[PDB]
DNA sequence: GTCAAGTACTTACGCCTGGTCATTACTAGTACTGCC
DNA sequence: GGCAGTACTAGTAAAGAAAGTACTTGAC
RNA sequence: AGACCAGGC
């Protein structure tokens, strides 16, 4: 079951987490190059829920 | 769907009528850029005679009626047409609501007509004064639009092209508006 | 070119009297005998309707039975004969009349 | 299409009506009737969904054309739906009609002489009498004898204005429907379908009917009468209901209002004169779609059934319950009770299965998709396979800019110059040229890929050697032996030339100077599209990294339309200004600030270098057949030109 | 029992029969229509007569020699209705056809309609007192009441008329 | 809205006469805008 | 075979069918082979119905 | 470019059945075309260049009596660098069925490459 | 044999009604930008199928090229049929039209 | 009859190339083995 | 030697931060 | 043929 969630994202939870989206929790990471492999180490971000919104702000 | 007739009068696919002329004068957008560029077009008198060819284009026309009553209402609205629109019974259609204009020669819009009698009037330029208002005239016929385009695609992209180059509500907020 | 003749261009047969795209079908023929297209709808089944040798065609069940050979082929899109099944299948009966009749 | 097949044959017109459970019986190829798909060693059970009368299923001749898969169409199947079941299409417009009509006299509510009001306003809207429909409504607790005179004069004057219209050359007897008529039409049925839902009673017999109510869908219920006003159906001397009694009802008010909703159905004059029927609205039989349709997908061993063969199982699986639940009652409380309250729920998910079918968002129980939403939005079929297509004979690469193309030509790779091919017809002006192409091959430039035949028939020419090839090359400008095919001739899909004509496209096609008719031009060694710098402006297309389209047409009618109407050298001007879009961009306006300043000064071999590295006669820029030169600028100590002397006679 | 049908038909013209339409509307439509059992008329083309091209511009007369064709927007070849009489050998029940016996087998008595048309009479058709021997040097002959060969002709009533198959047949009886 | 413009043209028994050109590539015929205008018609000399 | 470049598109007969005499059809065979003489295995059958009612092979 | 793809044989089966898919020739009448990409093993030879149509691996077929090919599914030649047999672990000993195969795509820098 | 007699008159009456006389026609002399690209498409359909060209071929193998040179001496047999928006029609022949 | 917030069904640039993981519980059955 | 317990097997059944109109139920 | 992820212009 942690097997399902490194492959796919996907977050399965019945006591669901505090956070809002469900969906996009792991990413390959590339190795297409080094600054590519490195900069998956450091990259943050807000939310899928944030991505496919109207504000700016 | 709207696009010009060959009444010149521009319509839906199902038949309906949305003008009765395009832009009121029926001539196109990608031909009228030296319409009105008169003294680019006494310069280059004898090279556009060439490419209008008028001797060659007189059997196929009416010269002789398109003419006489685009006098018959530029002498009506000099002597006329000092008072404001709600007074004007204006007796008088112009040339393009009553002659076809890509038939008859002479069938001009009135800001055509106002100003190539404004241009001629002040500067006194071997062409004459009448062989270059009968060159206009069919450089005006030519430049017609013709009968098929898709104009309101055309219309259509002419604002929603633009669009992206882009107290009050402005932009493509007001255009949604 | 683009939206209709590279695309899906078929030459359906259509019913002249139904018109309907997806109904006409291949008739099975006899030893010798040759295979006319014919329909569906129109055609009435032959112990209901009880003949000159031409009207009377055969499934590939083996129900023999005569009627519509009103049809003809018209170029359509493919895309047209899905849209009719689905819309059969919520009840909709289009009428695809033709001009040669 | 080939324009070596004709067709005679064209569509008029098209109209949208209800297909009836009387057709699809007749028009029905074999009923289906059991919710298993295909059973083991992998054949399809007959009457099951996946079926050979439906049409030929996986390498298996058809049991109604006896054809193979690549000739049999598909062929129309149904189900016996026991009971008749709501139409989800028609379910808000059913549930209007079943309100606001009386349950004891079966007409509406309304009185008799205001229904006849909208009946012959209809009529009048029909044919193209927009403006008699206003005169017809100046026309006017009362006794039921002036009623019929009234509705006598009413019925004489559309007799009439129909007559005057249609003899005085204006409306045909088809009717004549135009926008404004519709508009007209449209608010005058929304306000009759307003003021009947607003009754409390029966205006021609006047006591109250029980009001149904709709929660959500799959079923209707009507409610008890108050407990105050039973006192007016004492005078005249909550429940779930059946569908089948819901057609019992409507069956019976359409019979006594057949001459009003002939004009509510109708936008153009009834010429079939058919009946309007409750059955409209009601689906007593589902239509199985043909099995071509409904193939399964496939990835490797993953084979999953189709998502309308999941939803048609649950809809056999429903009605072989329904009928088994007829069984305690064929053979007849408590024995009757639990047989009774199980099939009343089989009414409920038989209906359930049949709006599930039809719309999956009508369903309850992310769920299975319906026949609605494969036709909605952007990725339906409207959108995504009609107005949009996939293309053949269309290439796309990335763009390299390119000099010496001469402004309405593009630069087409060889590997493209192979794959994208142009059938010719062989004539006697082609077999001088053609005859070459075909003996070249399918991979020389120009070569050729296929010749068709006459009979229709194809031959590739790529397993093929130069000694097999060269016989067909002598085969192309023959008579024909088949007297069926004797004005026809053989076609040679030749290679693209560099006579072609190829449209190109730029995503997005923001305007249409974005899908230019360019002119082609073969280049011989890599495999990128060559765009001049005056149409990097017109496309918005840079350099850095964008591909854009190449759409080679494949007819005559479409070579002529993108060399002479959608041609790029009549794009010059954009109409949305009258303003150009194309010209030098960034190195030639650079250029011309050194070369046509007074500082530019050329000696007699380089002037002369510099007009026929330009000029150059022999393709066709010059209009002398000598390329003139000017007296220089300066005579004295050395002939020097000038800057502005070049573009003089450039 | 040739018969006359005035007709009228919907035909393509390939371009290649552009300076001579009449001769395009025969090579491709009629010259292959004779000598066929036609279905929409009721029997077997024996030769047009009467070619007239309906001019698609009805401000002409029909004394014109210029008409017009019109073309399909995607294919060159024309579409034009056109006007032609044929004449239709058209056989039905309860005619009598006088035939030219073919075919002297046991199974069915052959013989051609016109020496152009196939026909037979069937055995169950033949009644019980009409016999037939055992030629063993040549399909022998039938010895009717009278005692004596048929051969030659041989009047009857029609049963059938056989048109699905190549050529048409004239399924024949004895009895009335 | 297709479902809901395809239930007010059954109601309707709408016949339409396949004018606008997103009703001419549905059912694959030629525009009637620009090229599609209009008829080619070709002269045969013959009678 | 059975193609719109083959058969026509749509036939009608326009007219009922009236019988015609013999001399009718003997003026027609003479003329219909005059035409089309000056499909040759019909005309080696239209032959054999011009001698049938004239006289015998 | 390196680019890798495991060819596997036994994705269409389960539970103690009998291997019909082995990696070799069989003793039928193969085209022996194909001994120039190939080894004795069905496994091809490193080095190799292979373009669209050649052979990836050989095997024999017991339910049909055949040796099937997999081929280079690929419009771009390559070079075979690297084979590996992927063995499986389990207590009873199995012939291998997962073959993992390196290819390299020379990508001298064209046209149209970005820098 | 009696209602598609009626029937063939139907759509011959309402097919003369809607053409409209030559000496009462009222649209443009010229030959427009579309009429243009579709003779000279259709006429290059046919060439292509062995149509009986009307002038002279002086090496030219593209069926386009030929078209273009029939337009210039007016060679081309076709006539242009320009719908009104009733349904009625204007018959202008391409020796008719002036080009440009 | 009616205003009136409240509840409901709709769109939300174009197309282009990759890669991944995509039914699970359980339930009854035939077979394996420990046993007396 | 054959009985019954488990461990498997393959078998067939359930799976929360945007714009607008339109219908309509609420009180009076 | 969808989901999610990474890109291109
Ligand atoms: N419709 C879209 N077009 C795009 C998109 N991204 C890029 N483009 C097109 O590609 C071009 C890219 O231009 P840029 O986004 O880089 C703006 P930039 O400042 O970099 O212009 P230059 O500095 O002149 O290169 C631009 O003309 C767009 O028409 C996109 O997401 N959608
Ligand atoms: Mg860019
Ligand atoms: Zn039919
Ligand atoms: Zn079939
Ligand atoms: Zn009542």
């Amino acid at each position: 079951k942690m097997q399902y969630f490194l492959s796919t994202g996907n977050l399965v939870s019945q006591s669901g987490l505090d956070l809002q989206q469900v969906s996009g929790y792991t990413v390959v990471a590339e190795k297409i190059n080094f600054y590519r492999f490195i900069s998956h180490f450091r990259m943050v971000h807000r939310g899928s829920f944030f991505a496919q919104l109207k504000t700016t702000t | 769907g709207v696009h010009v007739s060959y009444d010149n009068s521009i319509r839906d696919a199902d038949g309906t009528l949305v003008q009765f002329m395009y832009g009121g004068d029926a001539i196109d957008i990608t031909k009228e850029s030296h319409m009105t560029q008169f003294e680019f077009c006494l310069d280059n008198y004898y090279a556009l005679l060439k490419k209008y060819n008028p001797s060659a284009l007189i059997e196929h026309l009416d010269v002789e009626s398109a003419l006489k009553y685009s006098k018959k209402t530029l002498k009506y609205r000099k002597k006329h047409s000092k008072e404001p629109h709600y007074k004007q019974s204006v007796k008088y259609d112009p040339v393009l609501a009553k002659y076809n204009p890509a038939k008859y020669l002479g069938s001009v819009s009135e800001n055509f007509q106002d100003k190539l009698e404004s241009f001629l009037d002040k500067n006194s330029k071997g062409v004459n004064e009448k062989k270059f208002r009968a060159l206009m005239q069919l450089k005006y016929m030519r430049s017609l639009i013709n009968p098929g385009e898709a104009v309101g695609i055309i219309a259509s992209q002419s604002v929603g092209e633009p669009s992206t180059q882009m107290n009050v509500t402005l932009g493509i907020p007001r255009l949604r508006e | 070119d683009r939206l209709l003749n590279s695309s899906d261009y078929t030459q359906a047969s259509v019913c002249r009297e139904c018109g309907s795209i997806l109904t006409t079908q291949q008739s099975v023929p006899r030893i010798g005998s040759i295979s006319t297209v014919c329909c569906r709808r129109c055609s009435m089944r032959f112990e209901d309707a009880k003949i000159d040798d031409s009207q009377i065609w055969e499934d590939g069940q083996g129900n023999k039975f005569v009627g519509g050979n009103e049809t003809t082929t018209v170029a359509i899109p493919f895309v047209l004969k899905y849209l009719d099944s689905e819309l059969s299948a919520m009840g909709i009966r289009l009428r695809y009349n033709v001009e040669p009749k | 299409m080939d324009i070596s097949k004709p067709v005679g044959s064209e569509i008029t017109s098209v109209d949208f009506g209800i297909l009836t459970a009387k057709e699809i019986r007749n028009l029905s190829a074999k009923q289906i009737t059991n919710p298993t798909v295909l059973d083991n060693l992998g054949h399809p059970v007959s009457g099951g969904l996946y079926d050979l009368a439906l049409g030929a299923f996986l390498r298996n001749l058809c049991s109604t054309c006896g054809l193979d898969e690549k000739f049999c169409p598909g062929h129309q199947g149904h189900i016996e739906l026991p009971v008749p079941c709501y139409n989800p299409l028609f379910f808000n417009q059913l549930y209007i009609y079943l309100r606001a009509s009386c349950l004891f006299c079966h007409h509406f509510r309304l009185k008799s002489v205001e229904v006849h009001r909208y009946a012959c306003k209809l009529r009048l809207l029909q044919y193209g009498l927009i403006d008699e429909s206003y005169k017809l409504d100046e026309i006017t607790d009362i006794s039921s004898t002036l009623l019929n005179e009234l509705k006598s004069k009413r019925s004489e004057y559309v007799d009439m204005a129909i007559a005057k219209a249609l003899s005085d050359g204006r409306t045909t007897e088809r009717g004549s429907f135009t926008a404004t008529v519709n508009d007209e039409r449209k608010k005058l049925v929304h306000e009759f379908h307003k003021k009947l839902l607003s009754r409390g009673k029966c205006d021609n017999c006047g006591m109250f009917s029980p009001k149904f109510r709709k929660d959500g869908f799959t079923k209707i219920f009507e409610t008890a009468l108050n407990e105050k006003q039973i006192t007016n159906n004492r005078v005249k001397g909550s429940t779930y209901i059946l569908s089948t009694e819901v057609k019992n009802i409507l069956d019976t008010v359409f019979r006594k209002e057949q001459c009003v909703l002939q004009y509510v159905f109708h936008s153009r004059p009834n010429l079939s004169r058919k009946l309007v029927k409750a059955d409209s609205f009601f689906m007593d039989v589902l239509v199985v779609p043909p099995t071509r349709f409904r193939l399964p997908s496939k990835l490797g061993e993953e084979v999953h059934e189709n998502s309308q063969n999941q939803l048609l199982s649950k809809v056999l699986t429903t009605s072989l319950l329904i009928r088994d639940l007829n069984d305690d009652l064929s053979k007849l409380l408590e024995d009757r009770r639990v047989i009774f309250s199980r099939l009343m729920n089989a009414f409920v998910t038989i209906q359930n299965d049949v709006n599930a079918f039809i719309d999956s968002t009508k369903a309850q129980g992310v769920p299975i998709p319906g026949v609605k939403q494969a036709l909605e939005k952007k990725e339906g079929l409207f959108r995504k396979h009609m107005m949009g297509k996939r293309v053949n004979y269309a290439a796309r690469s990335v763009i390299s800019p390119d000099p010496n193309i001469e402004t309405n030509e593009i630069g087409v790779p060889p590997v493209f110059a192979v794959k994208l091919t142009y059938p010719e017809p062989v004539t006697a002006y082609n077999i001088a040229e053609l005859r070459q192409a075909v003996i070249n091959g399918p991979d020389k430039w120009p070569g050729a890929t296929q010749i068709q035949n006459e009979d229709g028939s194809l031959v590739s020419l790529i397993g093929m050697s130069v000694e097999q090839r060269k016989a067909l090359a002598n085969q192309l400008l023959t008579p024909s032996s088949n007297v069926s095919t004797h004005t026809l001739n053989k076609k040679v899909y030749r290679h693209i030339k560099n006579r072609d004509v190829v449209l190109m496209n730029r995503q997005p096609t923001l305007h249409k100077a974005s899908m230019m008719g360019h002119k082609v031009r073969v280049l011989p060694n890599e495999k990128t599209l060559r765009l001049h710098y005056a149409n990097t402006g017109a496309y918005n297309a840079d350099f850095d990294g964008d591909e854009m389209n190449m759409h080679f047409p494949q007819n005559e009618n479409a070579r002529a339309e993108a060399l002479n109407l959608a041609n790029t050298d009549s794009q010059y001007l954009t109409p949305t200004s009258g303003s150009p879009v194309r010209g030098l961009i960034q190195d030639h306006i650079s250029a011309g600030v050194w070369l046509t300043s007074k500082d530019s000064f050329f000696t007699r071999e380089q002037y002369q270098q510099y007009i026929y590295g330009c000029i150059r006669p022999e393709d066709g820029h010059t209009t002398r057949s000598k390329i003139v030169t000017l007296p220089p600028t300066i005579f004295k100590p050395y002939p020097l030109w000038t800057g502005k002397q070049i573009i003089t006679t450039v | 029992c040739i018969v006359r049908v005035p007709i009228a038909l919907y035909v393509s013209l390939a371009p290649m029969y552009l300076e001579n339409p009449l001769q395009g509307v025969m090579k491709q439509h009629l010259n292959p229509l004779v000598m066929k059992y036609n279905n929409k008329v009721g029997g077997v083309v024996l030769g047009y007569e009467g070619l007239k091209i309906l001019d698609a511009d009805p401000l002409s007369k029909e004394d014109t020699s210029e008409k017009l064709i019109k073309i399909t927007p995607d294919t060159p070849f024309g579409f034009t209705w056109c006007h032609v009489n044929l004449y239709v050998w058209q056989p039905q029940v309860g005619d009598v056809l006088e035939g030219y016996i073919f075919i002297q087998s046991a199974s069915h008595i052959g013989l051609l309609i016109h020496d152009a048309f196939n026909a037979s009479i069937k055995k169950n058709n033949i009644p019980v007192d009409w016999t037939f021997v055992h030629n063993d040097v040549e399909l022998g002959h039938w010895v009717d009441s009278n005692g004596e060969p048929i051969d030659g002709k041989l009047r009857f009533t029609v049963r059938n008329v056989h048109t699905t198959g190549r050529v048409v047949s004239v399924d024949g009886t004895l009895i009335s | 809205t297709t479902c809901q413009f395809l239930t007010k043209a059954v109601l309707d028994n709408e016949r339409e006469q396949l004018d606008s050109p997103s009703a001419r590539i549905v059912v694959g015929k030629l525009n009637n805008v620009g090229t599609g205008s209009f008829d080619v018609l070709a002269k045969v000399p013959n009678a | 075979t059975a193609t719109t470049l083959n058969t026509p598109v749509v036939i009608h007969a326009t007219q009922l069918p009236q019988h015609v005499s013999t001399d009718e059809v003997l003026q027609f065979l003479e003329s219909f082979i005059d035409e089309k003489e000056n499909l040759s295995s019909s005309i080696s059958q239209l032959k054999r119905i011009q001698r049938d009612f004239k006289g015998l092979p | 470019m390196y680019k890798t793809e495991k060819v596997d044989l036994a994705l269409n089966r389960n539970r103690g059945d009998p291997i019909t898919q082995h990696f070799g020739f069989g003793n039928d009448e193969w085209p022996k075309e194909w001994l120039e990409k190939l080894d004795e093993d069905g496994l091809p030879y490193i080095g190799t260049y292979v373009e669209e149509g050649d052979p990836i691996c050989a095997y024999f077929d017991d339910t049909l009596n055949k040796t099937k090919i997999k081929t280079y599914h690929s419009s771009e030649p390559a070079y075979i660098e690297e084979v590996n047999l992927i063995g499986d672990e389990s207590n009873k000993f199995q012939e291998l069925q997962t073959v993992s195969i390196k290819y390299r795509i020379r990508r001298t820098p064209q046209i149209g490459d970005k820098f | 044999p009696e209602d598609f007699q009626q029937h063939e008159q139907i759509r011959r009456k309402t097919l003369k009604e809607k053409a409209i006389p030559k000496d009462q026609r009222a649209t443009t002399p010229y030959m427009t930008k579309y009429e243009r690209a579709r003779i000279l498409g259709t006429r290059a359909l046919q060439i292509s199928m062995n149509a009986p060209v009307f002038v002279d071929l002086e090496g030219e193998t593209d069926p386009l090229r030929i078209a273009m040179k029939e337009l210039a001496e007016k060679k081309i047999p076709l006539v242009i049929r320009r719908y009104l928006p009733d349904g009625s029609f204007e018959d202008w022949s391409v020796e008719e039209l002036i080009v440009d």
